[PDB]
């Protein structure tokens, strides 16, 4: 069983956005169908809730009526739709099923951006190691994507054929508003001249795909 | 309507007791694996669905219920949640959240400078990333020093999830400054203090 | 009966490709054909079916509508029109026909691979022997720095077979493949007796006989 | 939907089984298939509906179905069987074909010691600015082993890789192969190399080295 959901993304405050969850290995029309949304860095917070063949609809108060939940039985789709959207509703939204009173299919849930900031690639540049590598074998290197917006962004090294001592690590809003995170592998140093190391940075929101070489200094 | 401790921690192989709170009660839990969507874990005690392990397991309790964890294990990192359905309101109720810091022995941290790269340095800007990999516990103390002076301030720090293989942290601090700022300055070091460490450790670099 | 798989190869990211299979010994307008994968270290994995008649076509869900089969009864042929190809399609792609409840005939398979990287022969360097415990020599040739997939080595043009070991391909983190063909040979005729290593990459048209000699 | 065990092993001329767990948490009232794969081969059909074999399967394969679970049965194993075995049936709750992960029969042998050997970095190797140290394992059983490096004596890791070949078709037995990446620099800051080997089947670690 898997729920795939889809339409989430960067929206202006006062929007609206339809979310659709598609579900796979189970009777739709036999099942309830609901939304719970988990802001960054936040706790998780129910939204809406459908029974089997539309029989009976749920919301909450904190949404003042702006979401609609509804399901196309016949196409094993669930729908939410946004209106009046504001800064808070900014989260990470899931699809789940109801079995035996609780959530037991949960979506990989998609996010949902509400904010007047714009869109904006990231620059990568090369944090390369050099002599100031050393700690006995264990130099390390990496990248810098700077200056993102919005979230989020994937990195691999070498299209995914180096992940030992891969860390990305999380992104930090800075003060410009924007998101900057570093991605950084730890290799044996003796490595350094026997292999070219490059990060492949993806960032879907502003179409960005960009392979930076990483060369010893 | 329902209340979580912030935090819990727990040793490798021991048992963990995470409570939650309410006002009457069936307490369903489920767990945010780091940087993954939510997963159930129990519909009620004992009714663990397919494939959670044994391991976890729930308390029917009155008002106030408890979710008890054995043989804690690495994987066991993530925020435990936990849900109930209020049908006062016909609305479904959740906690704060549990995070579970996994103890381990103490590691000391390798400690990596960066410099700046030439292309960054084109574009006006000047960034430095100190690195902090594998240690434990999380806390620890980086600190900028630009000819002797302290700078963090415009530093700022990212931390990473508790890696399950070796239950570990990586830290990384980036140290931004324009490229006048930059040019001003000779010495650029980064000073880290942390419990595995009998002295700071300080890596350096000059600009050139 | 036999089948044949051909079209495979290297090919970027969400490019297209088409796949043929050609089928000579049975009535081909009498069964219904099927299009299965197999990733590199990975299980088998349905991917398409298509009936006598072109009538009835299934495809995996996974495929999101990316691929096409299709059949040319008039000259025995099944095609498959791969589109969009991702790095999960990367795999070995055989037909099969549907006999009874079952796939009967199978293929010899095609490998597709779908990555960004470049074209890269191999560099054959010997392996000569030194020292052994073993009372034999062992001697052989290393594959290296190679893609894509696959490099195919024999001994003396296919004379010498007996205690030859041709290791698996390991995926380097530098992006190429390696790989090592040793062979154990009586340390006696170390001396006397010539050994060469044919590497053939048909993927950048690479062919080398390297001969190993003591040293 | 379609559940296979990972490995089993078995003993010559003995018999082994292998099982295919379906589920109806999906359905069952399905036929399920049998194929054998041989590395390096394409698929074989072993089985197909209810226990029938094509052409030149022997008799020593059989498969059976009970409820929603299916299982084979290998009777009078030899070598010659290393292979992996997959299962396959028509699910109606997808009207797609599943597969089952497969099982990668190993049939027992006695315990082999491995002979090591060790290979110096290529002439032509050194040139390009790069050292790679082969270290051979031959013909050894069972397949777990422990290959170490050293340099003057200076212990190594993460910065080698070893591929082992399959199940041998006749002795059952397996080769292992373990490669160093070393750049002319590193390799020539040490003159004499060594690899050590530690395996069931010997008694005390083995180490092999060369000067030059
Ligand atoms: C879409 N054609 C189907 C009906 C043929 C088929 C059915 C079952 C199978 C199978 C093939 O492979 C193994 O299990």
């Amino acid at each position: 069983v898997q729920l795939l959901e889809s339409g989430g993304g960067l929206v202006q405050p006062g929007g609206s956005l339809r979310l659709s969850c598609a579900a796979s290995g189970f009777t739709f029309s036999s099942y309830e169908m609901n939304w719970v949304r988990q802001a960054p860095g936040k706790g998780l917070e129910w939204v809406s809730s459908i029974s089997s063949s539309s029989r009976y609809i749920y919301y909450a108060d904190s949404l003042k009526g702006r979401f609609t939940i509804s399901r196309d039985n016949s196409k094993n789709t669930l729908y939410l739709q946004m209106n009046s959207l504001r800064a808070e509703d900014t989260a990470v939204y899931y699809c789940a099923r109801s079995n035996h009173g609780a959530f037991d299919i949960w979506g990989q849930g998609t996010l949902v951006t509400v904010s007047s900031a714009s869109t904006k690639g990231p620059s990568v540049f090369p944090l390369a190691p050099s002599s100031k590598s050393t700690s006995g074998g264990t130099a390390a290197l990496g990248c810098l994507v700077k200056d993102y917006f919005p979230e989020p962004v994937t990195v691999s090294w070498n299209s995914g054929a180096l992940t030992s001592g891969v860390h990305t690590f999380p992104a930090v809003l800075q003060s410009s508003g924007l998101y900057s995170l570093s991605s950084v592998v730890t290799v044996p140093s003796s490595s350094l001249g026997t292999q070219t190391y490059i990060c492949n940075v993806n960032h879907k929101p502003s179409n960005t795909k960009v392979d930076k070489k990483v060369e010893p200094k | 309507v329902l209340t979580q401790p912030p935090s819990a921690s727990g040793t490798p192989g021991q048992r963990v007791t995470i409570s939650c709170t309410g006002t009457s009660s069936y307490v369903s839990w489920y767990q945010q694996l780091p940087g993954t969507a939510p997963k159930l874990l129990i519909y009620g005690k004992n009714n663990r669905p397919s494939g959670v392990p044994n391991r976890f397991s729930g308390s029917k309790s009155g008002t106030s219920a408890s979710l008890a964890i054995s043989g804690l294990r690495s994987e066991d990192f993530a925020d435990y949640y936990c849900g109930t359905w209020d049908n006062s309101l016909n609305a479904v109720v959740f906690g704060g959240g549990t995070r579970l810091e996994i103890k381990r022995t103490v590691a000391a941290p390798s400690v990596f400078i960066f410099p700046p790269s030439d292309e960054q340095l084109k574009s006006g800007t000047a960034s430095v990333v100190c690195l902090l990999n594998n240690f434990y516990p999380r806390e620890a103390k980086v600190q900028w020093k630009v000819d002797n002076a302290l700078q963090s301030g415009n530093s700022q720090e990212s931390v990473t999830e508790q890696d399950s293989k070796d239950s570990t942290y990586s830290l990384s601090s980036t140290l931004t400054l324009s490229k006048a700022d930059y040019e001003k300055h000779k010495v650029y070091a980064c000073e880290v203090t942390h419990q595995g460490l009998s002295s700071p450790v300080t890596k350096s670099f000059n600009r050139g």
